[PDB]
């Protein structure tokens, strides 16, 4: 469950993202809720907002051109509950 | 053939595997702290010590590899059945005749993840992949 | 009689194999189309190679200078090939004396990069360092040559035997002017064949 899936901006400005995780039969809250970007990095803290209690809300600054990797020309980003990510995610376009 | 050359080809062969897996996962970094949930039939969370175990597991890493529609994952996939039959003469070569049984794979959830995950089955098969080999060269000794 | 020298070669990759033979003992055949079977081992390549009743065909192109061109792609690591010469015409057919090959007997690296040399001032011997390619895995031995700067050199050889030195040391001759090496390497067994030279780097 995310909104929107994907997004289309060029450099030289900033990204907004919203995800709501899913787990079984039970919807965790977003005070525990960490993002990922690529599942190698680690966003610091200072980058996320809550809106409600349902939703984690990250804006991004100063966005770089992606590098691309293999056949792929977009970078994932995960809202995952501690550490277990949910295999959906949305795409990333510059 | 020699059993010594045998085992000389077996560990240069994984050795050969694992550096492939490794610059080919440069571009795909992962990081192991991040555990993502629908991949339980991928393995690579057990010590791995007897051959069938061995053989079952590397079996199931060469289906979910074909899984994938890319030129370098079959060229993984290739190198994998190679070694899944050198594994297979070694065992033969133990002198121990249980009979031989392969198979049982019922894999709608790979196709499941396959149709919505491509990346994260990609990268999370590759990193537990190379986990196993590396657990198997341990293990070799 | 018929005979058809093989030879075949092996990027650095390990992702392309080339195989070369030569016709020149076919055109005096009028009419002869030409064509080329393989056929695939499990493990390989055994003792007295043979044909195989049960092959597969591959189209080989003709080039400029005179030899058939054909490849395989993917190719196995520890597979065996065997592969031969096979000729159709109106009266019969003619099987070539065949010959195996295994992939990775055939197998010659990239040149080493970031080749350096310095002159020890203190001491006398030339240093000078490589970095071994990232394929093949296998142990490497390396030949070095050395020489004077100018329209022609008046070379010299010399090689290393240990794989795992990534330095040497050489008597030389003169010190103030400016040298010139470059390095090679080679599997240590035999197999493969040499990986041309190295890019000039010119000392200081
Ligand atoms: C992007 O964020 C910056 C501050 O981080 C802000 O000044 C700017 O108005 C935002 N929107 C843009 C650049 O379109
Ligand atoms: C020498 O290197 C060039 C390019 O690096 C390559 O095309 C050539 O095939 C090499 N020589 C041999 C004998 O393979």
């Amino acid at each position: 469950v995310y909104f929107p899936p994907k997004i289309l901006t060029s450099v030289g400005s900033n990204a907004s993202f919203h995800c709501i995780y899913k787990n079984e039969n039970q919807i965790i809250s977003s005070k525990q809720i960490v993002w990922w970007r690529n599942l190698a990095e680690k966003i610091p803290e200072i980058q996320y907002s809550i809106v409600s209690d349902r939703v984690s809300k990250v804006t991004f600054s100063n966005l770089k051109a992606t590098r691309p990797r293999g056949k792929f020309t977009y970078d994932a980003v995960y809202c995952c509950n501690e550490q277990a990510c949910h295999h959906r995610y949305a795409e990333l376009y510059v | 053939v020699p059993i010594q050359k045998v085992q000389d080809d077996t560990k240069t062969l994984i050795k050969t595997i694992v550096t492939r897996i490794n610059d080919i996962s440069h571009t795909q970094s992962v990081s192991a702290k991040q555990r993502v949930t629908g991949l339980d039939f991928i393995p690579g969370l057990h010590p791995i010590l007897s051959l069938s175990k061995m053989d079952q597991t590397l079996a199931v890493y060469q289906q979910v590899l074909t899984s994938l529609p890319s030129q370098n994952v079959l060229q993984i996939a290739n190198d994998l059945e190679n070694l899944r039959d050198l594994l297979h003469l070694l065992a033969f070569s133990k002198s121990c005749s249980l009979p031989q049984t392969s198979g049982l794979q019922k894999p709608e959830s790979l196709d499941g993840v396959l149709e919505a995950s491509l990346y994260s089955t990609e990268v999370v098969a590759l990193s537990r992949l190379q986990g196993s080999l590396q657990d198997i060269l341990q293990q070799l000794d």
